[PDB]
């Protein structure tokens, strides 16, 4: 009601990548396909919203 | 589960085995 | 109790228009049915095309 408005002229996606050696990321890469390596997270809250 | 089904004659009258699921969508 | 909505959504969805064509393929839609008002857009044949 009190006329404040907001609009998107462009969204940009950026990602910073680590310079990593084409050997060393290559077997970075080769060790974190492995199903014994997989990146599991957790949620800080970890909770049920009710 | 013929006794919930109607009985005509002495026979439960029973639907077809395969007419359980629907399977229509916009022309398919 | 668990509070999570079994209803989900999405708005390139026409829910209206899915239930207008399904009255057509499981019923005669020129029958006028009052309750949910199901008396379905018909153009007289003789006004469009003279």
């Amino acid at each position: 009601v009190d006329g404040a408005s907001i609009k998107f002229d462009s969204i940009c996606l950026y990602a910073t990548f680590f310079p990593m050696a084409h050997n060393t990321a290559s077997t970075l890469e080769a060790m974190l396909r492995n199903d014994t390596n997989d990146q599991s997270f957790n949620d800080y809250l970890s909770a049920a919203n009710m | 589960f013929a006794s919930l089904a109607p009985r005509h004659g002495s026979r439960p009258f029973m639907g077809n085995w395969q007419d359980i699921g629907t399977s229509n969508m916009s022309g398919g | 109790a668990s509070q999570l909505n079994a209803v989900v959504d999405l708005q390139d969805r026409n829910t209206e228009l899915s239930y207008q064509l399904l009255l057509d393929s499981i019923g005669d839609r020129t029958r006028y049915f009052s309750m949910w008002n199901q008396a379905v857009d018909s153009y007289d044949p003789d006004v469009r095309i003279i």
